[PDB]
RNA sequence: UUGACAUUGUGAAGAGACAUAGUUUCUUUACUUAUUCAAUGAAGCGGAGCUGGAAUUCAUUUUCCACGUUCUAGCAUUCAAGGUCCCAUUCGGGGCUGAUCCGGGUU
RNA sequence: GCUUGUGACGGCCCGUGAAAAUCCACAGGAAGGAAUAGUUUUCAUGCCAGGUCGUACUGAUAACCGCAGCAGGUCUCCAAG
RNA sequence: GAUGGGGAAGCUCCGUUUCAAAGGCCUGAUUUUAUGCAGGCCACCAUCGAAAGGGAAUCCGGUUAAGAUUCCGGAACCUGG
């Protein structure tokens, strides 16, 4: 693999030649939601601590 | 403000990596480190005898300095004085006539552990100064019941290293004074007994106190709370 | 005022300053001289009937050359003792201890011609 | 006579473990400030099988609280954990399956595997495929608490001990009879050299207590005592009874 | 394997004698520094304090708990962004705070 | 067809069938970089160098071990009709 | 199988990361100058052990009495610079 050009050892997406595709989408929707669903659960909680 | 935000880090058990702390409390200390620490608390722990436990207590630092004042003034020959002396002996001397008396008698602390002993012994030193380290402490151990026996009055002084700076050694264990200027007769009078008061007077009480048994502060509070509800609820 | 700050628990040996050596004397008076100078590297050509062949044949002297010497020690005395250019160095140890070296000089010389210089036929 | 086949396991020269394929120690966390005040989250990577073990081990990996990486950890499988599952230790951590909690904080008759016999020895006790140890008492002060071990045995241990909800993995492995010599083979292979056993009444003397005799047979008792000696203790050691066990066993 | 002696110290209660002052000796049960065992790239121990509140006030707090993470097989690192004070305003860079105080007994 | 290689599968296990050097990749974004001219050697082409020791042959009814040119023993690859 | 260590009268036995103050890389700081300090890491704590295991890279044709994937001819490839 060292003696062989660059673009034979990726592709041309997020995490290249590493994971492998409908493994980012995976990772990419996972993200999204999981880091939405936090503000979602800080709201609820700042809501139950003014409502106690 | 401008497009610079606030983003608080959470350093709660886990999330964020545990940040960079003064951990000096925990870090595992070289053996000789570890072992000269030991040696002092494995020294309090114990019950500690009246006749070691008799040092601990030390000239407090006013007297103290007061104390190394005096005995500055009395500092042995120099090297370089002593040539110097000599040259002005060895030389008058042999000729305009002195009798190895074109030289003034010296003043000068006394010192040498036993040097300073057979002084003692002869009720010639006036004040006699013991370290409070010596870690062979036998050395000196039996200073303070032998200045008493003698009538001496004595202190018991941090610094074996102090005592070496006024008489230009490394270190020196014991300084002593049997010589005084009329000068100074009246200093020494005084300090002798703020010193004598504090060592001397009190020895034979000081006698029957054993030192150490000391817990250390981990176990101090176990006991100064499990003894404050136990008794008073 | 107050101790230092180790962020780590882990505690190494201080890094200490070390002084070169400046002896009080010499470590051995006199040199040795060069252990391996080109008249001890190349001994003796090698004049088999074989191997004069490869002299009239391949444009390659051929030495026997000290067990103690390299492929680059035989080149650059082979060069400075005989004012030639060598190409390549082959080597082999031969079954008496002794080693042989398989010498081409570049195109620009003529072994031959660079053997009865020496003197040998 | 000569050294006894029971004496020379010792020096384990060709008696050591085989120990090649094996995947690693199996254990708990280190008992640090997380587990300990709280909870830590691992995910299990992997649950694979061990050679020489019956149940599988469980690779499960957490982040580092002082140091940005993953740490990864070996455990044994409860039946019931599974890859992709979020592993939960701490004192603070919550009674489920896979998840790792002192003594002291679960109920009595909660069921546990690999549990300490000290705090922090990361893990001693029911280990083995299908074992478990269940809580049976506490006792806040000097906070202990008792438990029965796959023996019957009962123990009191510190409630600060920690242990793996659960059964361990494997179950009714024993239950399969082996058939033929060679699958016990295959069996010691992957263990230790201690098969197959010729028995001592088939040696001659020199070699061991039952040996020789025109007839096969011990000639003496074959209850031996606890303060028998090196080069005798072949048999029934220390044997309070001997002979058919009749009726209900059960530790009362 | 079992006993004695030595390693072996400190308390407290109870027995034991000059024959109902405590020198002393045994039994119990406390202590930790000797000795002993585990752990960890000795990392969060012990003691106090801030706030939340259960709690019921017999003058006001007498206390006891807590005191950042659990739908998800993501992401978590550059003394931390923020705040604030300096260097003499250059790029760079430093303190404090963010992350409470005290004791250096690693647990 | 025969020998060998290889693939996608399938049977088996209380057996589930090494390790390390080494190579690459990705996440990260410290940094370093242009218009009067910078960045680029994981694209092409071009220059130099690569030491040391082994290397013959036998490998067996005569080159090895059995006192020997011993009907014995001694690990393996290629394989036509 | 060395080493801090612990046994042993001792030849030596134990241990191998062990109860040790165990070491070196990347560049910056130099423009007295050659390399002192300034950061930050990394704490991995010997070494020997495979000519069948792992492993950077070569082929064809010709050539000798006896060498050849090693010489000659041609044509490649790898590693370092
Ligand atoms: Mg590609
Ligand atoms: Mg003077
Ligand atoms: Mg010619
Ligand atoms: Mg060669
Ligand atoms: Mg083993
Ligand atoms: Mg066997
Ligand atoms: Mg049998
Ligand atoms: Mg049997
Ligand atoms: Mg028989
Ligand atoms: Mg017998
Ligand atoms: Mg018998
Ligand atoms: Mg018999
Ligand atoms: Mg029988
Ligand atoms: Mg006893
Ligand atoms: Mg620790
Ligand atoms: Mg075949
Ligand atoms: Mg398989
Ligand atoms: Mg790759
Ligand atoms: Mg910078
Ligand atoms: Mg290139
Ligand atoms: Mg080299
Ligand atoms: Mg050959
Ligand atoms: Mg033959
Ligand atoms: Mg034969
Ligand atoms: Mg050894
Ligand atoms: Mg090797
Ligand atoms: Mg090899
Ligand atoms: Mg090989
Ligand atoms: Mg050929
Ligand atoms: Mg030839
Ligand atoms: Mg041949
Ligand atoms: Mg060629
Ligand atoms: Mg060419
Ligand atoms: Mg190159």
């Amino acid at each position: 693999y060292a003696t062989v050009s660059k673009t034979h050892k990726t592709v041309s997406r997020a995490y290249g030649g590493s994971r492998c595709a409908n493994c980012v989408k995976e990772r990419i929707i996972r993200a999204f939601l999981i880091e939405e669903q936090k503000i979602v659960k800080k709201v609820v909680k700042e809501q139950t601590e003014a409502a106690k | 403000n401008p497009l610079t935000h606030s983003t608080p880090k959470n350093f709660g058990i886990g999330q964020a990596v545990q940040p960079k702390r003064n951990l000096s409390r925990y870090v595992k200390w070289p053996e000789y480190v570890r072992v000269q620490r030991q040696k002092k608390i494995l020294s309090i722990r114990l019950k500690v005898p009246p006749t070691i436990a008799q040092f601990q207590y030390t000239l407090d630092r006013n007297t103290a300095a007061e104390t190394f004042k005096l005995f500055n003034k009395y500092r042995p020959e120099t090297a370089a004085e002593k040539k110097e002396r000599l040259t002005k002996e060895a030389a008058a001397v042999a000729e305009g006539k002195s009798k190895q008396d074109a030289s003034p008698k010296p003043y000068a602390v006394k010192y040498g552990l036993n040097h300073v002993v057979a002084l003692i012994e002869n009720k010639k030193a006036k004040l006699v100064l013991i370290a409070n380290d010596v870690d062979p402490i036998e050395l000196v151990v039996f200073l303070p019941a032998l200045c008493k026996k003698m009538g001496v009055p004595y202190a018991i002084v941090k610094g074996k290293a102090r005592l070496g700076t006024l008489v230009n050694q490394k270190t020196s264990a014991v300084a002593a004074l049997t010589e005084v200027r009329a000068e100074d007769e009246a200093a020494l009078a005084k300090l002798v007994s703020t010193i004598d008061a504090n060592f001397a007077d009190k020895y034979d009480e000081v006698k029957k106190h054993w030192g150490g048994g000391i817990l250390g502060n981990k176990a101090q509070a176990k006991m100064d709370k499990r003894a404050k509800n136990s008794d008073s609820a | 005022k107050a101790l230092k700050v180790r962020t780590s628990a882990t505690f190494r040996l201080p890094k200490t300053l070390k002084l070169a050596r400046a002896p009080k004397y010499a470590s051995k008076a006199v040199p040795h001289y060069n252990r391996l100078d080109s008249y001890k590297v190349i001994e003796q050509p090698i004049t088999s009937e074989t191997a004069m062949k490869k002299v009239e044949d391949g444009n390659i002297l051929v030495f026997q050359v000290s067990m103690k010497a390299n492929k680059y020690q035989i080149k650059k005395a082979v060069k400075e003792l005989y004012e030639v250019d060598v190409l390549k160095v082959n080597t082999l140890v031969r079954p008496n201890g002794t080693k042989k070296a398989y010498v081409r000089l570049t195109a620009d010389y003529d072994a031959l011609d660079i053997a009865n210089r020496i003197g040998y036929i | 006579g000569r050294v006894i086949r029971n004496q020379r396991k010792g020096a384990g020269s060709i008696f050591t473990s085989h120990t090649r394929l094996r995947q690693g120690a199996a254990k708990l966390r280190t008992l640090d400030y997380a587990e300990r005040h709280g909870y830590i989250r691992g995910i299990v990577k992997q649950i694979v099988h061990d050679s020489g073990r019956g149940a599988p081990l469980a690779k499960v990996v957490f982040r580092d609280p002082y140091k940005y990486r993953l740490r990864e950890e070996i455990f044994i499988a409860n039946e019931g954990v599974h890859t992709g599952q979020f592993i939960y230790a701490g004192k603070k951590a919550s009674l489920n399956v896979g998840n790792v909690l002192p003594l002291g904080s679960v109920p009595e008759g909660t069921i546990v595997s690999n549990v300490e016999e000290k705090p922090g020895d990361r893990g001693a006790l029911a280990r083995a495929s299908g074992n478990y140890v269940i809580i049976i008492g506490h006792n806040p002060d000097e906070n202990k608490t008792r438990v029965r071990l796959p023996s019957g045995a009962k123990k009191v241990i510190s409630s600060d001990a920690r242990g793996v909800i659960g059964v361990i993995a494997g179950g009714g492995r024993v239950d399969k009879p082996l058939l033929k010599a060679g699958r016990a083979f295959h069996k010691y292979r992957l263990k230790r050299n201690s098969w197959p056993k010729t028995r001592g009444v088939a040696m001659n003397p020199v070699d061991h207590p039952h040996g020789g005799g025109n007839h096969q047979h011990i000639g003496k008792a074959s209850t031996i005592s606890r303060g028998a000696v090196s080069g005798q203790k072949a048999g029934l050691i220390a044997a309070r009874r001997t002979g058919l066990l009749r009726g209900s066993q059960k530790t009362q």
